[PDB]
């Protein structure tokens, strides 16, 4: 199968340094011109350097002379090695292939976050939405997961181990004036079965090697 | 390190003149050559005038062929360009360029070295 | 560098709509402009290269046209699994470029919010702090006013909205709105409402509770 | 004594596509290098390691004349110490170059409406060429793990493209004619 694979993504402080790979498998990385894309969070893309397959580079502005670029052709992986960070450089890092002049940008990696920033990781709390009356409408109730006061991004939840999906509304992480994310995961389930079934939300934050199992029960009064 | 001291412009009305100057400094060597851009209000920069120093030869567009001079006084490592006879089509921000070879170039790619142009208009 | 002045930032249109979505570069590039496709939290997808080529695998129903400065995006017939953010891109100037992106939104018929109101868990009131979750549920248009009022005082700076991006499938939205006091401060107060102003609303909706209370 | 003759090279009817660059080795002849310096013909006029007027004063054996069609963007890329496409994988000058580059715009002349596609340019190459090095081959270069077998296809492009030269091209990509003069010094 074609792929791109991007790791290495992070927390950095300013002025800190961190390297990035892109591991392909099908496409060949010393064999094409490879780029790398960034995505500041809620902004466009914006191109970050490139890497002709006989070794010519070629960097954005804003990252010349920090940036370079490395290959492992015996891991068919590019590298991407960043120095000098700055919060400004915070964004989501693919990259592509560019069979150039023929075709486009035609395989992206599913890209890798890193975020510059002085701010230290902290493991989310994990709290119950209880569902009630005031949930229930429709013949469904509604109940979640506060996933509240974690930092840097991001988060996994599900319910029921992956067994539930269906009415699951996980809302984007919000960052709050403390500096820390929250974030609410919800799912709306008949009202039959509140009072007969396990409900439990399991939230992952890799940055910190939390993983919490939450029941959520009604509230009983 | 390289600097392209750039002054002389100014407003003047149709058929006079106007001496352009740009000093350079930083060069170890004569081997490098000076152009001479001028930017139109919306139009690209495009060269009227080069020299190559190591040989001192100049070189000129038609446009300003016979009304355009560019020399070099090697004491203050300075480049003239004597615009004779300006006519409201010379109307430009006017830029000296260098760049680390022998000879000219259209391409503004070529030179590495720039100054912040001069603004130069004709009108009466 | 070379600007890609795209056109416009956000559209929305009706499902089987047509849509023409404009990028405009600073100078000429020729025929080398792509088009790509973003779905959020996804990495952009190649649908158009070289100003009109349909890349391998996408819909026909997508398609680009342009030469020079003036290059143009087409969905003709605009579907669900639509909903993306769209951009282009010129690939043969250095530093290669984007647009700004065009957010593509599906109009719909209206539907009103169903409003769930959340007391904080007792877990969470052992910490210090309370949180209150007001949940807005599968509406549609996305502009949603939502007041907090803590014994009829309006809450202001002290809340925080978060909306998902609108379903692949019966294109709606959904809002949560968390209100987050110390516990000395929630311990003051007994009613917490929050009242929702929305397009399918004949009169704005209070969901509301008071503390201690089944 | 005679002179060179370099208008066999500067007006030949037909130019070279770029990666099979053509050559014209001259011996130590004798031509008036300043008068071609100061020719309005030619827009680009680059000398490096020697100055155009002091060509003639050089002390060398053979003149080689390196010829060939490039786009207008891509002039800059005939130069000692440059990367790209033109400059990695059809025609490199060494950073050492004594010699000069010489180009002028072809539109009237390599153009054609509905496109001019008989020039072709090297797109894909495994690494860079050495300086002064020329490259024909046109095997099918494996993008990926597969191989081609020879076979165009996803993955499997065949290494040479054509230029796309119309009249009404912007000039960055309008057909340009290059000339590059070096010399053996002793
Ligand atoms: C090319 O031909 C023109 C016209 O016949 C002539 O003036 C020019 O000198 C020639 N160039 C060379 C290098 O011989």
């Amino acid at each position: 199968e074609v792929q791109l694979v991007e790791s290495g993504g992070g927390l950095v402080e300013p002025g800190g340094s961190l390297r990035l790979s892109c591991a392909a498998s099908g496409i060949t990385v010393s064999s094409n011109y490879m780029h790398w894309v960034r995505q500041a969070p809620g902004r466009g893309l914006e191109w970050v350097s490139l890497i002709y397959s006989g070794g010519s580079t070629f960097f954005a502005e804003s990252v010349k002379g920090r940036f370079t670029i490395s290959r492992d052709n015996s891991k068919n992986t590019m590298y991407l090695q960043m120095n000098s960070l700055r919060v400004e450089d915070t964004a989501v890092y693919y990259c592509a292939r560019e069979v150039p002049r023929i075709s486009g940008y035609d395989y992206w990696g599913q890209g890798t976050l890193v975020t510059v920033s002085s701010a230290s990781t902290k493991g989310p709390s994990v709290f119950p939405l209880a569902p009630s009356s005031k949930s229930t409408s429709g013949g469904t109730a509604a109940l979640g997961c506060l996933v509240k006061d974690y930092f840097p991004e991001p988060v996994t939840v599900s319910w029921n181990s992956g067994a539930l999906t269906s009415g699951v509304h996980t809302f984007p992480a919000v960052l709050q004036s403390s500096g820390l994310y929250s974030l609410s995961s919800v799912v709306t389930v008949p009202s039959s079965s509140l009072g007969t079934q396990t409900y439990i939300c399991n939230v992952n934050h890799k940055p910190s090697n939390t993983k919490v199992d939450k029941r959520v029960e009604p509230k009983s009064c | 390190q390289v600097q392209l001291v750039e002054s002389g412009g100014g407003l003047v009305q149709p058929g006079g003149s106007l001496r352009l100057s740009c000093a350079a400094s930083g060069f170890t060597n004569d081997f490098y050559s000076i152009a001479w851009f001028r930017q139109a209000p919306g139009k690209e920069r495009e060269g009227v005038s080069w020299l190559s120093v190591s040989d001192n030869t100049p070189t000129y567009v038609d446009s300003v062929k016979d009304r355009f001079t560019i020399s070099r006084h090697n004491a203050n490592n300075t480049v003239y360009l004597q615009m004779n006879m300006l006519k409201p089509e010379d109307t430009a921000i006017y830029y000296c360029a260098a760049g680390r070879f022998a000879g000219r170039d259209t391409w503004p790619s070529s030179y590495d070295y720039w100054g912040q142009g001069t603004q130069v208009t004709v009108s009466s | 560098d070379i600007q890609m002045t795209q056109s416009p930032s956000s559209l929305s249109a009706s499902v089987g709509d047509r849509v023409t979505i404009t990028c405009q570069a600073s100078q000429d590039i020729n025929k080398y402009l792509n088009w790509y496709q973003q779905k959020p939290g996804k990495a952009p997808n190649l649908l158009i290269s070289g100003a009109s080529n349909l890349e391998t695998g996408v819909p026909s129903r997508f398609s680009g046209s342009g030469f020079g400065t003036d290059f143009t995006f087409t969905i003709s017939s605009l579907q669900p699994e639509d909903i993306a953010t769209y951009y282009c891109q010129q690939s043969d100037n250095l530093p290669p470029t984007f647009g700004q992106g065009t957010k593509v939104e599906i109009k719909r018929t209206v539907a009103a919010p169903s409003v769930f109101i959340f007391p904080p868990s007792d877990e969470q009131l052992k910490s210090g702090t309370a949180s209150v979750v007001c949940l807005l549920n599968n509406f549609y248009p996305r502009e949603a006013k939502v007041q907090w009022k803590v014994d009829n005082a309006l809450q202001s700076g002290n809340s925080q909205e978060s909306v998902t991006e609108q379903d692949s499938k019966d294109s709606t939205y959904s809002l949560s709105s968390t209100l987050t006091l110390s516990k000395a401060d929630y311990e003051k107060h007994k009613v917490y409402a929050c009242e929702v102003t929305h397009q399918g609303l004949s009169s704005p909706v209070t969901k509301s509770f008071n503390r201690g209370e089944c | 004594t005679n002179l060179c003759p370099f208008g066999e090279v500067f007006n030949a009817t037909r130019f070279a596509s770029v990666y099979a660059w053509n050559r014209k080795r001259i011996s130590n002849c004798v031509a008036d290098y300043s008068v071609l310096y100061n020719s309005a013909s030619f827009s680009t006029f680059k000398c490096y390691g020697v100055s155009p007027t002091k060509l003639n004063d050089l002390c060398f054996t053979n003149v080689y004349a390196d010829s060939f069609v490039i786009r207008g963007d891509e002039v800059r890329q005939i130069a000692p110490g440059q990367t790209g496409k033109i400059a990695d994988y059809n025609y490199k000058l060494p950073d050492d170059f004594t010699g000069c580059v010489i180009a002028w715009n072809s539109n009237n002349l390599d153009s054609k409406v509905g496109g001019n596609y008989n020039y072709r340019y090297r797109l894909f190459r495994k690494s860079n060429l050495k300086p002064f090095e020329r490259d024909i081959s046109t095997e099918i270069y494996q993008a990926g793990s597969k191989p081609c077998n020879g076979v165009e296809g996803f993955n499997c492009y065949f290494p040479l493209q054509s230029y796309g030269f119309q009249p009404t091209n912007g000039v960055g990509y309008q057909p340009y004619r290059v000339v590059v003069l070096s010399f053996e010094l002793l």
